[PDB]
C-alpha cells in the first residue's frame, strides 16, 4: 500500500540549515501534490508547504516564505524540504502528507514524522540517578521506585525497566526544560516482598548522543 | 487566512456518552473541513473528509457535520480507544489551516493520588547536585497543584512539574514534581515536603522526609 518514510531530522543551531527527506512507495508519486505539515512540542498542526505533482505550483506558509524551499525528485520518488535561516520557533515534528482523495482533496496519507530541534544548546547525554525509597521502605505490599534523567539534550530519551520486562506499572514523565537542558523521571512499582532480592534496573538511551545507561536500584 | 478555532482543547467524556467537538471557521468553508485523529505515538490519520464522509476503516460512531462557518465532530458513544488528539482542517484555500486541536480523554471516577517522595541519591550528591523528587500517581481528575516546602517554607524556585497523558490501562493521570537544589543548599536544611491540592481532599496531601 501507500508508504511514506521520512528522515533528516536532528539538532541545528539558530540561523542554521537542514534538509528533510520523504520517501514514497506503493503509488504513482509523480501524479500527486505533496505537503509538509509540522507539529510543535506545544503544539497543534501547522501547514508548512505544498508542491504540485510536476513541481510547478509551490505554496508556502507565511512564516516560512523565503526561508524554506520545498522540492521533489520524481525519478527517485522522494519529496524534500530545504530549511534555512532556522528559528527557535521552527522546532517541531515534521510530517509529509500526500494530497490525495480525489475529487475530495485531503491529506489522506502521512509519513511518520521526523524531529527538528533548533537551539544553540549542544548534544549532551543525561545523568541517570536511581530513586530509591526512603532509607528502605518497610511495608505496603507494593513499593515504588524511580529513575531520574537529568541534564540532557536534545529530546528525546527512552526509558525502560529491566530492559522491557517491567512495562506495566511504569510511568514515564514528559521532559521539562530547565537551564537549557532537559530533565525527566520514570517510576515503576514492584512487589514489596521481592525487592531488593530481585534486581530492578532502569535503562536509559539517548539517540542524539548514542548513549545508553543502565542503573540498578539499591536500597538506602 | 481561514482561521479555525477548535474548542475545547481538552475534553473528558464518560464511556457510553456523546463526545462533541466544535470547529468554527473565521470565514466560509464549502464542504472542505477534514478531521484527523492522532493517537499518542503516531502521525495524524484522516478520519473525516468533506465534512461528513468517513474514511477507510473509520467506525460509524464517528460522524462529522456542519456547513459554512460551523463544523462538528461527534463521537457517540465514546469508547476507550477513542482517546486521542483531534484536529479540524480546511482544504478550501491557501494557506491550508488547522484547528488548535482537542485532547479527548475518558472521564472516570475520582481517584486520590498515591504520593512517594525521594531524597537525592548519594550518586547525585557526590557530583554536587540535589534533586528531590515527588511522584503523584494514578489520580483523577487531572488538575492538581503541587507545592514544595523546605523546613516548612514554600519554595517555587527550582520546581519542575510534569504530567503524563491519560493512562490507557486505568484512565488515571500521574505527575512528577522535582525540586532542583544544589547540594550545598540541600545540606543546610533538614526537612523536605511536597504538598498537593486535589479534588479528592479537603486538606492538602503531604509527604515529607528529613535529610540524613
Amino acid at each position: 500500500d501507500v508508504q511514506l518514510v521520512e528522515s533528516g531530522g536532528g539538532l541545528v543551531q539558530p540561523g542554521g540549515s537542514r534538509k528533510l527527506s520523504c520517501a514514497a512507495s506503493g503509488f504513482t508519486f509523480s501524479s500527486f501534490g505533496m505537503h509538509w505539515v509540522r507539529q510543535a512540542p506545544e503544539k497543534g498542526l501547522e501547514w508548512v508547504a505544498y508542491i504540485s505533482s510536476g513541481s510547478s505550483t509551490l505554496h508556502y506558509a507565511d512564516t516560512v516564505k523565503g526561508r524554506f524551499t520545498i522540492s521533489r525528485d520524481n525519478p527517485k520518488n522522494t519529496l524534500f524540504l530545504q530549511m534555512t535561516s532556522l528559528r527557535s520557533e521552527d522546532t517541531a515534528m515534521y510530517y509529509c502528507a500526500r494530497w490525495g482523495n480525489y475529487p475530495h482533496y485531503a491529506m489522506d496519507y502521512w509519513g511518520q514524522g521526523t524531529s527538528v530541534t533548533v537551539s544553540s544548546a549542544k548534544t549532551t547525554a543525561p545523568s541517570v540517578y536511581p530513586l530509591a525509597p526512603v532509607c528502605d521502605g518497610t511495608t505496603g505490599s507494593s513499593v515504588t521506585l524511580g529513575c531520574l534523567v537529568k541534564g540532557y539534550f536534545p529530546e528525546p530519551v527512552t526509558l525502560t525497566w529491566n530492559s522491557g520486562s517491567l512495562s506495566s506499572g511504569v510511568h514515564t514523565f514528559p521532559a521539562v526544560l530547565q537551564s537549557d537542558l532537559y530533565t525527566l523521571s520514570s517510576s515503576v512499582t514492584v512487589t514489596s516482598s521481592t525487592w531488593p532480592s530481585q534486581s530492578i534496573t532502569c535503562n536509559v538511551a539517548h539517540p542524539a548522543s548514542s548513549t545508553k545507561v543502565d542503573k540498578k536500584i539499591e536500597p538506602r | 487566512n481561514i482561521v479555525m478555532t477548535q474548542s475545547p482543547k481538552s475534553m473528558s467524556m464518560s464511556v457510553g456518552e456523546r463526545v462533541t467537538l466544535t470547529c468554527k471557521a473565521s470565514e466560509n468553508v464549502v464542504t472542505y473541513v477534514s478531521w484527523y485523529q492522532q493517537k499518542p505515538e503516531q502521525s495524524p490519520k484522516l478520519l473525516i473528509y468533506g465534512a461528513s464522509n468517513r474514511y477507510t476503516g473509520v467506525p460509524d460512531r464517528f460522524t462529522g457535520s456542519g456547513s459554512a462557518t460551523d463544523f462538528t465532530l461527534t463521537i457517540s458513544s465514546v469508547q476507550a480507544e477513542d482517546l486521542a488528539d483531534y484536529h479540524c482542517g480546511q482544504g478550501y484555500s491557501y494557506p491550508y489551516t488547522f484547528g488548535g486541536g482537542t485532547k479527548l480523554e475518558i472521564k472516570r471516577a475520582d481517584a486520590a493520588p498515591t504520593v512517594s517522595i525521594f531524597p537525592p541519591s548519594s550518586e547525585q550528591l557526590t557530583s554536587g547536585g540535589a534533586s528531590v523528587v515527588c511522584f503523584l500517581n494514578n489520580f483523577y481528575p487531572k488538575d492538581i497543584n503541587v507545592k514544595w516546602k523546605i523546613d516548612g517554607s514554600e519554595r517555587q524556585n527550582g520546581v519542575l512539574n510534569s504530567w503524563t497523558d491519560q493512562d490507557s490501562k486505568d484512565s488515571t493521570y500521574s505527575m512528577s514534581s522535582t525540586l532542583t537544589l544544589t547540594k550545598d543548599e540541600y545540606e543546610r536544611h533538614n526537612s523536605y515536603t511536597c504538598e498537593a491540592t486535589h479534588k479528592t481532599s479537603t486538606s492538602p496531601i503531604v509527604k515529607s522526609f528529613n535529610r540524613n
